[PDB]
């Protein structure tokens, strides 16, 4: 009741009333009211990172958030928070950064109290026990154990490592069961007392901020949050910070050489800079990021493309902890790009000096500020979970008025700070890091935490005083005036024939359309998507392999053009699919024709630059064979899909048939793919119907004019089918993951086709076991960190599956899955009526749920139009059937389909095992699959779903 | 390609 | 958010 | 009259049938055939009596006598008694009439030698000529001439006989119509019977008989069986018919004729009259000219006539005539503009003749033709037991008793002077021309006497003549290159340790698959090889299927001119297509098939296209496609039903439009892409070894990689199409209306199941028990139609039962009466005794069990099974061993659930074809959308 805000800045598009305030204990509290919300939510953000761990025990903050979910004193039950949040269509999640820790959930329509009080008790008083600390370090072990081979983490921790080892930046965030449990009891240090001291010392102070997205009012719930978080008492803890940047000059001007596990090649150029979060109005780091990492005519990337060294580069500044900041230029390399690294970084300082001779620019600032203002003014709607965590995550830095207008509105252009940050980029401030797999036997030093190998080649002063000596220019230039900036912001009015669902308007043997004027959102922007078909796209590996090469070289030769469209707010995307290729252009309403047209005319009338083809061929050949270095459960989900379809070729087939694709072969292939084809598309958003027909008209007329496209026969508009397992079966086949020391498994129960009365059986049964599966297979039995069980839907045919990876041998896992099945049905027949209607209500709220963003319903319409079902109302009638279901019905679904004695039992299993590898029921004999194609030769195939 | 984006 | 989470998302 | 003169006769040692030639003192040539291994015995008698020696007033008298000599002998004067003895014991007699022969022949069931000979010898003792024979056989002559009305052969032959000297007996009529037999004699009061006995008594009995007996008795039983009952023949010493003059005596040489045919055909007929060369059978120059004219090789005559696009095919050579004279004919086909360049064509024929007049006779050609017909005589295959005897009795008149088997199949000496003589006979003073063409309407007044066709004299003017003789030069015509592949290695190879009775898989790779079988049962110097080339690109799009078609078509059109001379040596082949890939068959001797197959692979790897040749083949297949509007509606039903039941099927409508888009560069791109990457499969069968079999297949895949860089296929894309699955209750139907044929077909399919070993005999046995009664009731009693068929279907591993009926009815009426017929057999099952049952399974048993009769037959059965991926080599024996252990209730229990009307497993679907005047099925794709697909069969 200390501070109340009067009115804050909101976009005139929003409707959500806001209020900011501050409590007696100094918590910055933000209140959001919404009359038309449907899932309320809340979050909190304690400003304590993993950079405040004690030196003996490493990774307490992460172990603490990981242990806080389990157990309080006002709710001694182990799962009452998770169980109550999952009975009400909600989900809770949390994480720790290096500087702070976010806690956030969401909940159903009005159940704020019964879940907010559970989230509040979270911090008033937690109670731990032997059990939790005893079976949680196994989950933190799986956490580290999935990232010891994870290539996004080894460089992160190796940059954390080779710095100032007396500095708090050189700290470990995770803990690997050895420093957490085994080291402190190696020397008798207790852990529970350390956890209660950590929590009572750090977390309880002013530091944390809260936010709640309420339904009721902006005065009904302000008096709610003043009586519910008032207990946490300010201990006057100042924010931990440290003015000394971790890079001291002894370890500057140095060039490491790191050896990866998966085959990649990269060059990181690291500069240290002081803190510029205090300067959040001029934002000099975004200026130099806009001027360095910019594709287009005559810029840093396009020249490195032109010399054949570099595929892409990312500029901008990395932000680390508080009181210090970084600045990174990270590049990847071609085969002979790794020979000329000194010349690459020489060109980088060439472009820097070309930007230092001319310095600041007024019109670039005005352009960027106009772009952020227009991008703020039509800011789309937010999903209420994740949004409140974001605006609680930046609430520590900014005052109450501009909590929303953060990095969107800019007041002044001050060239002095541009010049300041542009002076700190000097080759006395460099730290080069090279990643290449060619250094296998050359590395002396190794990492202790993760076990990676690297070097010290400190750069002698030859090449430093070759870098800053004489830097005039290459063929660089500044970017030119933008023409994709939008000018039309007019909402077109609703016409006479206004429909709630997209209607078929054109139906010819060449194309079809699906059109709907936007009725809800009124944003001057629309999304257009297309799916071109060809029977030649997946005939054999060679023709399934040329498709990715052609499409990729199209994206290569057109990014140079269309980066200004992706920068102004018009994004396109063109990738291949199994049946044919695909296209999706979304964004502001004004410049779709220009962009789409240019995409088509670059698509049909397409030449090949030979060196570009020869680069992309190798960059894909090195992207097939490094599929073997990847997670076990992803290999399970890869193998299961290949076996359960009519035709598909492995990653071992396609990389053998890349020894044949050549330029003349590919060059006659493009007229073969675009010779006869068929188009299917939806148009969505704010467009009139005559302009919709004009869009498809220009599209198919350009393909007529340049490609001589003819329509396909309707008997070769076909899909693929799914293998039908025998009425009683136990299919399993094992493969061996080569580089991960874990095992993994996926088991598949296939029921039937897409019906309106049989999707709700499997959906409800996958909702009744969603929490107990997590609760008894990850928490209680501690089988690993990756546990998931839900509906899998391919080709219409629905099946319930289980993805799980662990240290244990996999048939042990499949047996204890069966134990979970038995315990589940025993818990189903015992459960009461009221909880059963609660589960039905949780599914009727989760599924009967309106999409907020316009792309969230265009991806709801398109995802079924590409499945040829065309059923737009399956969210209403299906859930109207869900309300009339009985308790015995689920047992009738269960007994003959999922049970062990069932007559109708379809089950196939994929075992991925490792490099060197409570009552269980009785399993029948398996039959092993030693060959996929001889397997798929003797089984029938399901029929396809008839359209609506 | 700015790092933030 | 390279940040560890309580639950896989 | 028992006179005997004979001795040992040289017969090629492959044959085991014992023979004997002799001659009886009343002038009767007698041959005796003894094969105690023949099923049906036969006999034949040839009279060398000239039709030329017939009364001028009454025509075709020996023809009317050989009709009248049938009925009535003195030992059995009853009417049908000869005919009844041949109606009981399956016999059939038939004689013809030529300028010098009438040739009776017949057969008998097993032993009825005594019987038929008692009804056959005493024709010479007592011919009867009664009321009823007369009055029925005169109608038999009138119906024989009436059926030879539309017979174009007799008509053109009579037109060749009659437009010479009208006094010469070459201009007589062979058959005789109703006007000369019973119209002029009865109005003149002359008795036909009195004339018949003159002809029969005076002429027949004298000499020149050619009796022969296909018997199975002994070397003596049949000897004193026929020599005893042929002594009533009494000599008269009738003079042999002969001519010292040619019937074309300069009135009609260098003359044209314009012939009007009923059927729309066009032909060109060049005739040279030539003297007798029957005595010169040692060299046979007339067949030597027929060999050198109709050769089709590098620089051949038809090669240039094709290269100019006027002439489809030709045939030429020596045509026998009467004893005195012979003819030398050339009969050529016509294109549209071939009818305009006739003299040019003929000028090129003379040019060729002149090239032979330049290089003279040839000797190595004579030695090569001598070895090829010597081998072709050595390894003959068989002979029908009826007709053979009438043939060798036809030439028994003209040849000594040692030459009746080595008839023309051996050549002693070389006679080049005769070849200069006949080259002097082939000149334009001598030519006689006739042209057949439909466009000759209203222009020919001079009508034929018997048939009534019309022609014109229209003498050739002299400028066309003089251009032929003095202006004679050579173009692109060269003597045929020697096709010598050294055919001397005819040895048989003995069976080795690999004594399997069924083909073993001697090679499997990811590239090919090779099965092997040396010949145990036949032991012939022959070999057969079959090859399938599987590739995905064949049936992907209507355009790819058309391109594969055109590829094999032009491959054959390219290779035919080279291949035909090797086919003349006894090595035949075929290139055909599959829905899956390409089909290659090579059958013939073992000595030189490797070089031929090698050159076939080298040929279709490196392949070229000619333009106008490609255009003619293109138009040709476009015509063959839009013809399908004009075919039989039962074929329409079989075409539509198969299209509905399989996975993918390109309709002829889609193929029609797609064919137009095909171009030459596009095909030239398609060929190496198809041949790029493929799989092989082969069945090697004959007198060969395993190591040489491996070496030939090695050769084959090595030539494929050497030419077009063949790579193996992936073992996930050797997929085979599946079959649509019926929803267990469905009776589906739709209709298709024919336009042209005013006939309504209907096909009623019933799906049982995949082929398990039980299901083959459930369906086969039930199919055969409904086979013969369907023949009894459907055509005869219900009078549904004329094209009515029933039975199994073996396709894509799925059994089926069908009823194809085309007639002119409403089709639903016909389905309803089919179901009434199904009820008739359903109740006719349960009233079946044990005897019908047992005769039915024994009928099926002997139907299934049978040894082969040629190496190609068993090889075709093994190949027909390897292409189906079953590999069950003894399914015959295993299925038969299962087959005798079935019951009546087993087929009751098979019948009801799958086939009945109240059936739980009834999978029924029909196709209605209408004439020019459940649920419906609008789109066959939307039909096939929701039906599942069957698994395939595990290969054994």
């Amino acid at each position: 009741i200390k501070r109340i805000g009067n009115h804050i800045t909101k976009s005139p598009e929003d409707k959500r009333e806001y209020r900011g305030l501050e409590l007696a204990n100094g918590i910055k509290v933000l209140l959001i009211s919404d009359p038309t919300t449907d899932k309320s939510s809340a979050a909190l953000d304690v400003h304590i990172g993993s950079l405040s761990d004690p030196p003996n025990i490493a990774g307490l903050s992460h172990f603490l958030e990981h242990m806080l979910f389990l157990g309080t004193k006002k709710y001694p039950k182990e799962n009452e928070y998770s169980q109550f949040l999952s009975e009400h269509a909600g989900s809770s999640n949390a994480f720790t950064s290096g500087e702070h820790t976010n806690y956030y959930f969401d909940v159903s329509h009005e159940h704020l109290e019964g879940a907010l009080d559970r989230f509040a008790q979270f911090f008033l008083s937690p109670l731990f026990d032997e059990s939790a600390k005893d079976r949680e370090v196994n989950a933190v072990d799986s956490e580290h154990e999935k990232n010891v081979m994870n290539d996004a983490w080894r460089l992160f921790q190796l940059e954390k490592a080779t710095g100032n080892p007396k500095h708090p930046f050189s700290k470990f965030g995770t803990g690997n069961k050895y420093t957490l449990e085994t080291r402190p009891n190696q020397e008798g240090i207790d852990v529970r007392q350390e956890l209660l001291k950590f929590h009572s010392a750090y977390y309880s102070s002013n530091l944390m901020a809260v936010v709640v997205l309420g339904r009721e009012s902006l005065d009904d719930l302000t008096n709610l949050v003043v009586k519910l978080f008032s207990e946490v008492e300010n201990k006057n803890v100042p924010l931990p910070e440290f003015p000394e940047h971790p890079f001291q000059e002894e370890h500057l001007k140095q060039l490491y050489k790191i050896v990866p596990i998966k085959d990649i090649r990269n060059l990181y150029v690291t500069f240290p800079i002081p803190d510029l979060q205090k300067y959040y109005k001029s934002n000099p780091g975004h200026y130099l990021g806009h001027l360095i990492g910019h594709e287009g005519p005559g810029s840093l990337l396009s020249e490195l493309k032109s010399k054949g060294w570099v595929n892409t580069l990312v500029g901008g500044q990395k932000e680390g902890a508080r009181g210090f900041m970084f600045f990174i230029i990270n590049v990847d390399l071609t085969e002979e790009g790794l020979l000329h690294v000194e010349d690459i970084i020489l060109h980088m300082f060439q472009y820097i000096q070309k930007l230092r001779a001319e310095g600041p620019q007024e019109w670039v600032f005005q352009e960027l500020k106009d772009l952020n203002a227009v991008a703020f003014r039509f800011k789309d709607k937010e999903r209420p979970r994740g949004y409140t965590s974001k605006i609680a995550g930046i609430l520590h830095y900014y005052p109450l008025e501009e909590v929303l207008t953060a990095e969107y509105l800019l007041e002044e252009f001050r060239p002095d700070l541009i010049e300041m940050v542009l002076d700190k980029l000097r080759p006395e401030n460099v730290r080069v890091a090279i990643v290449s797999k060619s250094f296998e036997g050359k590395t002396d030093r190794t990492e202790e935490w993760y076990g990676t190998q690297y070097k010290q080649e400190a750069i002698p002063d030859e090449v430093i005083k070759k870098w800053q000596n004489a830097d005039l220019n290459g063929k660089f230039k500044l970017p030119t005036k933008n023409e994709f900036i939008p000018t039309n912001f007019e909402i077109l009015p609703l016409e006479k024939e206004a429909t709630p669902y997209p209607a078929l308007i054109k139906d010819t043997a060449m194309s079809k359309l699906w059109f709907k004027q936007d009725d809800k959102f009124f944003l001057p922007k629309a999304n257009l998507n297309f799916e071109f078909f060809s029977p030649f796209a997946y005939v054999d590996p060679l023709h399934s392999n040329m498709a990715y090469l052609y499409l990729e070289l199209l994206k290569d030769s057109l990014n140079e053009y269309a980066y200004a469209a992706e920068l102004a707010g018009l994004s396109y995307d063109l990738q291949n699919t199994i049946y044919g290729m695909y296209l999706s252009v979304k964004g502001y309403n004004d410049k779709q024709p220009i962009l789409l047209k240019k995409i088509i005319e670059k698509m049909a009338t397409f030449e090949i630059d030979e060196k570009r083809f020869e680069i992309i061929k190798e960059a894909y050949m090195r992207s097939l064979n490094n599929f073997r270095a990847e997670q076990p459960h992803q290999h399970a989900m890869y193998y299961l899909r290949l076996l359960m379809t009519e035709v598909a070729w492995t990653k071992d087939e396609l990389k053998e048939a890349l020894d044949d694709v050549t330029l003349p072969r590919l060059k006659a292939f493009i007229p073969q793919l675009l010779s006869r084809l068929h188009i299917e598309a939806l148009l969505h958003g704010n467009i009139t119907k005559q302009a919709a027909l004009g869009i498809m008209q220009m599209v198919e007329d350009t393909l007529i004019e340049h490609a001589h496209t003819k329509p396909l026969l309707p008997s070769q508009l076909v899909r693929y089918r799914e293998v039908q397992l025998p009425d009683r079966g136990w299919f399993v086949y094992q493969q061996r993951n080569e580089v991960h020391n874990n095992s993994g498994i996926e088991i598949y129960y296939q029921t039937d086709m897409q019906s309106t009365s049989e999707n709700m059986f499997l959906e409800l049964f996958a909702q009744i076991i969603s929490e107990p599966a997590f609760n008894t297979l990850r928490t209680k039995e501690q089988l690993g960190y990756i546990v998931f069980s839900g509906p899998r839907r391919a080709n219409g045919i629905q099946g319930l599956r289980f993805i799980i990876q662990s240290e244990k041998p996999p048939h042990y896992l499949e047996s204890r899955v069966e134990a979970f099945l038995i315990t589940m049905e025993k818990s189903i027949e015992d459960m009461t009526e009221e909880a059963f209607q609660k589960h039905i209500q949780a599914l009727a709220i989760r599924r009967l749920d309106k999409p907020k963003k316009l792309s969230a319903e265009s991806a709801k319409y398109w995802g079924e139009i590409i499945s040829q079902q065309y059923n737009f109302d399956r969210d209403n009638t299906e859930v109207a059937y869900l309300k009339t279901l009985t308790k015995e019905d689920i047992i009738k679904f269960y007994k003959e389909m999922l049970a062990v004695d069932a007559p109708r039992r379809h089950k196939v299993s994929v075992h991925v095992l490792a490099r060197e590898m409570s009552q269980a029921p009785a399993l029948p004999q398996p039959e092993v699959i030693q060959n996929m194609t001889e397997f798929k030769r003797g089984l029938p195939l399901f029929p396809l779903v008839k359209p609506h | 390609f700015v790092n933030q984006h | 958010c390279i940040c560890s989470l309580y639950q896989l998302e």
